[PDB]
């Protein structure tokens, strides 16, 4: 239903069953139509950095007033509108416009608040046999994740199943949804203080903080890195119609770009199957947003691989802090198919800590295989057992394994 | 061996070596009586090879029939272009006064008004009791405004037991001695009278007594493993076993809400 | 493989490593992409594979059109006369007019007209609705009661049909081990990187899909993939998570007059059995009835179901700790600890034996389509092979009727799953029978552990019909400290003459002095030796027990062999010692070894193979042994170093042996 000017006409005949009202002229005040190839022509016409700047203009942000990494964060903010079942969390201090993008940058996105969020309303009303919000919107975002709640005790596990795969059972029938899950939250503390004495997602309430669920996120947008919204950050140039970009993301969601990776830069061994899926989906979303036409090089793949391996490593180390034994595998191994060089990515969150450490942890300095001195930290966990020794973090070094 | 030949002659078609059933009384979607009828008519006396071949035949036939509910619609479609697809199925048949045409209903396939000739029903019978497992070769014909399902039974064979022929008992009973008849009844459960004391055989017959007397209330109590649990749940299809003790007077006796008699009436 | 897989099978040419490296970030069931690649990507050319992948993605996001603007597509159908769409479609027959109708689960049209020939071609449109490409045609005539939409062309993008003779030919051609490896790689696992026994466990995991009412439980550490497998094989399995399903929802909704979950699916699997809750207690009991027969009575009517139950659970402790401190089914909550519940468990899949899921464990050759797997598991879901064993083997006497039934069902399942052709030799039957006996014996051991003496017969065995040899299978995978009274260890020369360790357990009850024997492996020699010992104990009760009456206490002794050396004859003396210990209620010495045999008159016989017996006691982890005086001349025959390792409680007669064992 589009806002239009109609030239309504009246014509009535005796015995008619149709309405006497006829529409003679229509003026489509919203938008006539949209050719898919129309945007592709421009995307092929313009360069990558120009494309990213145009996308930033599409939100109404000024790319020149912001850093390149800030533009990457905004692109990650755009990704949920282009990826199906894109579970993502942005947690940060106030003033970064987290809720603006999910409220005014798309009519196909809903910003749910209040926190009552009953599974009958959210997911499926068994009384009315009708789908919830997840079946009608494209991007559903919980605002105030601190204030979210769940009346149905099983709602948490239902959410875990939905983000594990976009199809959940309902009593006796498996329903599905394509809306992307977004969690927007505010931080009341400085970054260091909050993340050292706890985990990043501490604002999330106890009922849903856990090993899983937090696993299912495809990205954590570090909202603290975004500066507080100021008029200097607001562009005044030409920008893509928010309807135009939203509908483009509409037809983009049915596409995917996960398979360009195999012809190009490899992935490491320290990432499990879920990590593999999450990073592939995030990379796919970034290529969709930046290279919708499909014309790209290998360095173009690098551009999004690094950012994905960073945002997912943040969640990986948070899960490490939460759970301990299951999730120390945080060494995100960036690999290439051609050079065979095993690059590594470390989040900006990630010298020697002061004070007396817990027993079994120490620090050493040694000459690496490249011959320059470097600092390493060894963490030993003791358990009841039969004298077995397990080793990890050695980067497949056989000599180190033999010395151990 | 004389008892075996007496049972074969006097009670032909109503006696089978129960052990064979225990061989294949598992791993299927078919009730026990279907097999219990599918072995007495292929196994003649004691021939090993013939018995094994009969097992093979039963397995092969079952590997083609009692099609599951899920694909029910499916088979009907094939029907429209080839017609004959005989199926093992639990079928119930009713007589429609207005139509004057027997109106077969399929428990699994969901067809509720298939037509059957009176010749078929009058011989086999036992269809018009509670529905039995039968093989049906189905006949088909479409008519404009036929006001009836275009479904008919061209051929039928009762994979369950046909009618009873009570007389066969009497004469048959006159052919056996008292202790021989007692041992035959005990072996009908599958028990060994030679391995059991005669008083215990009296008690085993007392177990069957509730099935010949109306309102024959009886109490059996004893150590685990006396077979009191296997009986009354597989030694009869017209009797019901209640487990757990959780019952309502509505379910057992009469539900005042539904105007329906309880379990005691069925 | 590859040659056979391409020839003896249809376009099942997909790695299932492809699917993981396929753009699995989109909107389509996975096996649709799998069939797409199975046809547009054959052989091994990387270029063809990539090009077919591109074509699959293009045709995917050419005519998907998600539900939102469904009616929009209708416009294109009317304006263009014909339009191409991809959708899940169901076909039904309208008996009132005999005109095949098409219902779109996505577009919402429930009555599109489709030709009868296409209906005959594709039976899978006729079962549960399949994903296909449709060519919708628009035709409207005034006064019509039929739909204006018609499907002129249908392309079965998901699965065309099933043919059983193809499966038969493929199995007949494929060799046993290669066919098993193909089945395992069809799950996505690499047989080459995995042991044979773990492949047997993986086959056991597919067994729920090939037999009706296959009550099976698998408890194990995290990372064994016991949750994933049923997640791809979900077309006929359900992963109930947390137990959030009531008896009305699971079995029968008495309000709606509709059957529960068990009546619609072929397999139901309770994930995280530690957290499942069936609300009302009664469910458990009616649960038992299902476990008894697959049919349950609800209210006034009995519903039969063909869904097989799997109990998936996570183990947090080490295997040895859980074995020694409790039963292996410890993760199961208190609502299921009852042996009256556990007894129908057909198998306990050893989840700990399964290696943690790692990339090297994933096959990359190719493998069949999981669709083919489940859809013929449906064929296996009906056929039985319970009578195969009777030609070759006979079950032992230590298995009850339920154990026999469970083993038969497991064997039939395994073998048909592995032999669609049948391969009716004797060795395959022996392998399936031993594996089923092992998995059932583990459950029997747990049942004994939980229920005490009610499941003492744990000695699973099978007798070969030709060689008459009884093979005694043993559970897969002398302790310090004083054991409870009535338990002891002895060493003897079995019927084949090698030394072996045996453990005797005496249970004492209030009664009239009866003697019951178990675990004697049908050995008359052992029975008469125990009878002589019991007669001696009864005769000398007053002096040995000091007043405790044998006639007032009933004895039940069990013999278990730990080295599988064979049946032992010499058992009178250790059985008498166990009798005395149990009657007095006094624990025998820790790590105490009783050697030798006795006569009814109290005479001791020399310990045969005394050196080998002491060697076994050294291997048995014991520090004490009792020897009769007749073995004294054999002391120099023993090496000094081994003899110095033991405290030799050198007795003279049965009474002195009893005293030394009791201390």
């Amino acid at each position: 239903g589009i806002w239009v000017i109609a030239t309504l006409s009246y014509y009535f005949e005796e015995g008619q069953t149709s309405s006497p009202f006829g529409v003679s002229l229509l003026k489509p005040i919203q938008m006539p139509n949209m050719n898919m190839d129309e945007l592709f022509s421009g995307r092929a016409a313009l360069s990558t950095d120009q494309w990213r700047e145009s996308l930033i203009r599409s939100i109404g942000m000024e790319p020149a007033s912001l850093k390149e990494d800030v533009q990457w964060h905004l692109l990650a903010r755009m990704v949920p509108f282009v990826e199906n079942n894109y579970n993502v969390c942005e947690l940060g201090p106030r003033g970064t416009g987290k809720s603006h993008i999910y409220k005014e940058c798309s009519p196909n996105s809903i910003l749910v608040s209040g926190g009552q969020t009953t599974v009958a309303n959210l997911f499926y009303n068994m009384s009315s046999r009708r789908i919830g919000l997840v079946g009608l919107w494209d991007v559903v975002a919980f605002d105030e994740v601190a204030g979210i709640s769940f009346k149905d005790k099983d709602g948490v596990q239902i959410m875990k199943d939905y983000m594990a795969s976009g199809s959940f059972a309902r009593g006796r029938e498996q329903m599905e949804a394509s809306a992307s899950m977004v969690f927007v939250g505010n931080i009341n503390q400085s970054v260091e203080s909050l993340v050292k004495t706890s985990h990043l997602l501490a604002p999330f309430p106890e009922a849903m903080i856990d090993s899983a669920f937090f696993d299912r996120f495809h990205a954590y947008i570090p909202g603290w890195e975004i500066p507080k919204m100021r008029p200097e950050f607001f562009t005044n140039r030409y920008g893509l119609i928010v309807d135009y970009l939203a509908e483009f993301f509409r037809e983009m969601r049915k596409r995917s770009f996960a398979d360009s990776i195999e012809k190009y830069f490899k992935l490491g061994n320290n990432l499990n199957q879920r990590d593999v899926i999450a990073v592939r989906k995030t990379v796919s979303g970034l290529m969709k947003l930046l290279y919708p036409h499909g014309q790209f090089n290998k360095e173009d793949v690098r551009q999004c691989l690094e950012y994905a391996l960073q945002v997912r490593r943040r969640v990986k180390e948070q899960l490490k802090k939460i759970g301990g034994m299951e999730f120390y595998d945080v060494h995100f191994s960036y690999i290439d198919n051609d050079t065979l060089e095993e690059h590594f990515v470390s989040v900006k969150e990630q010298l020697i800590p002061e004070g007396p450490a817990k027993p079994g942890f120490l620090y050493t300095i040694g000459l690496s295989n490249k011959g320059m001195p470097g600092l390493y930290r060894l963490e030993l966990q003791v358990t009841k057992g039969s004298g077995k020794l397990a080793t990890s973090g050695l980067w497949n070094s056989s000599s180190a394994k033999e010395q151990v | 061996k004389e008892l075996d030949q007496l049972l074969n002659e006097h009670f032909a078609g109503r006696v089978v070596r129960k052990d064979l059933t225990k061989l294949i009384k598992e791993g299927a979607n078919v009730p026990v009586y279907v097999l219990e009828y599918l072995l007495g008519m292929y196994c003649a006396s004691d021939d090993p090879e013939i018995i094994e071949q009969g097992l093979r035949n039963v397995k092969t036939v079952l590997a083609e029939n009692y099609v599951r509910p899920d694909e029910a619609e499916k088979v009907k479609s094939l029907v429209r272009e080839r017609g004959s697809y005989k199926v093992i199925d639990r079928v119930t048949v009713k007589l429609n006064e207005r139509k004057d045409k027997y109106e077969a209903s399929f428990s699994n396939l969901g067809i509720k008004d298939a037509e059957i000739s009176a010749g078929i029903v009058k011989e086999y019978e036992k269809l018009l009791v509670g529905g039995i497992w039968v093989i049906a070769t189905l006949s088909y014909y479409f008519e404009e405004g036929q006001t009836s399902s275009p479904f008919g039974v061209s051929l039928l064979k009762p994979i369950q037991m046909p009618n009873m022929n009570m007389d066969e008992l009497f004469s048959g009973r006159a052919a056996l001695s008292t202790d021989q008849w007692r041992e035959s009844l005990i072996r009908s459960i599958g028990m060994e009278p030679a391995s059991l004391k005669e008083d215990v055989q009296w008690h085993l017959l007392a177990r069957m007594v509730p099935f010949v007397e109306n309102n024959y209330n009886v109490c059996e109590l004893g150590p685990r493993g006396t077979g009191k649990s296997h009986i009354y749940k597989e030694c009869s299809p017209n009797s019901i076993l209640v487990s757990g003790g959780q019952t309502t007077v509505a379910n057992l006796f009469y539900n005042m809400s539904s105007r329906r008699i309880g379990l005691v009436g069925l | 493989l590859d040659q056979l897989l391409n020839e003896h099978f249809a376009g099942r040419v997909v790695r299932k490593d492809l699917t993981k490296l396929i753009k699995e970030g989109a909107n389509v069931p996975v096996y649709v992409l799998e069939y797409l690649l199975g046809m547009y990507c054959a052989s091994d050319d990387p270029e063809i594979i990539e090009q077919g992948l591109r074509n699959v993605k293009t045709v995917l996001a050419e005519n998907y059109v998600r539900p939102d603007e469904a009616e929009k597509v209708k416009s294109l159908v009317r304006e263009r006369g014909s339009y191409k769409v991809i959708d899940r479609v169901t076909v039904k027959l309208n008996e009132r007019k005999d005109k095949y109708e098409a219902s779109f689960s996505n577009l919402g049209i429930k009555d599109a007209e489709i030709s009868a020939g296409i209906v005959k071609e594709y039976e899978k449109l006729l079962v549960g609705g399949i994903w296909v490409i449709a060519t919708l045609s628009y035709y409207f005539e005034e006064g019509q009661t039929s739909s204006p939409f018609g499907v002129s062309l249908l392309k079965p993008i998901q699965m065309p049909n099933m043919n059983m003779d193809e499966l038969f030919s493929g199995r007949a051609a494929l060799s046993t081990d290669q066919w098993r490896e193909s089945l395992i790689r069809s799950i996505g696992m690499e047989p080459a990187s995995l042991k044979e026994d773990v492949q047997w466990h993986l086959l056991a995991r597919m067994v729920p899909f090939v037999e009706n009412n296959y009550n099976v439980c698998e408890l194990g550490p995290r990372g064994t993939g016991k949750s994933h497998i049923y997640k791809e094989c979900s077309p006929n399995s359900i992963l109930v998570s947390g137990g959030q399903t009531t008896v009305a929802n699971l079995f029968y909704n008495m309000s709606s007059r509709r059957i529960g979950l068990v009546g619609l699916w072929d397999v139901v699997a309770f994930d995280e059995v530690a957290g499942i809750s069936f609300k009302d207690k009664d469910g458990v009991q009616i649960m038992k009835d299902y476990m008894a027969s697959g049919s349950f009575a609800r209210g006034r009517e009995q519903m039969e179901a063909s869904a097989s139950m799997v109990f998936v659970g996570n183990i947090n402790q080490s295997v040895e700790s859980l074995v020694k401190t409790s039963h292996l089914l410890a993760p199961f909550p208190e609502a299921m600890i009852d042996s009256a519940f556990f007894d129908r468990f057909h198998a306990y899949i050893p989840g700990w034996e399964i290696p943690k899921m790692r990339p090297e464990f994933f096959t990359n050759r190719y493998g069949l389509i999981v669709d083919y797997l489940a859809e013929f598991f449906r064929e296996m879901r009906k056929r039985s092979f319970a009578d195969s064993i009777e030609k070759y083997f006979k079950l032992g006497n230590n298995l009850n009727q339920r154990d026999v039934i469970a083993v038969r069902k497991t064997v039939s399942g395994l073998m048909k799953l592995l032999y669609p052709h049948g391969q009716f030799n004797k060795e395959d039957v022996r392998q399936c029978l031993e594996y089923a006996l092992q998995v059932r014996r583990r459950v029997k051991e747990q049942l004994k552990k939980i229920g005490g003496m009610e499941f003492y017969d744990v000695h699973f065995s099978y007798i070969d019909n030709d060689t008459l040899e009884e093979h005694f299978v043993s559970v897969k995978e002398i302790p310090e400290g004083p054991a409870k009274p009535g338990f002891l260890y002895t060493i003897g020369l079995s019927n084949k003459g090698m030394p072996g360790l045996y453990r005797l357990e005496l249970q004492v009850t209030k009664g009239s002095g009866k003697l019951a024997t178990s675990g004697l492996w049908n050995s008359s020699s052992a029975k008469e030796q125990v009878k002589i010992a019991f007669d001696y104990f009864k005769a000398n009760a007053s002096r040995i027990s000091g007043g405790s009456k044998v006639m007032e206490h009933d004895f039940h002794l069990h013999v278990v062999e730990l080295q599988n050396t064979g049946p032992l004859s010499h058992l009178a003396l250790p059985s008498l010692v166990a009798f005395a210990s149990g009657l007095l209620g006094r624990s025998v010495q820790s790590q105490m070894v009783v050697l030798g045999d006795m006569s009814l008159g109290g005479s001791v016989t020399p310990v045969e193979s005394i050196a080998e017996c002491l060697q076994v006691a050294f291997d048995a982890g014991a520090k004490k042994v009792a020897l009769p005086m007749s073995s004294a001349a054999d002391i120099p025959t023993i090496p000094v170093e081994l003899f110095t390792k033991f405290q030799t409680s050198f007795y003279a007669d049965p009474v002195d042996a009893v005293f030394k064992g009791l201390g």
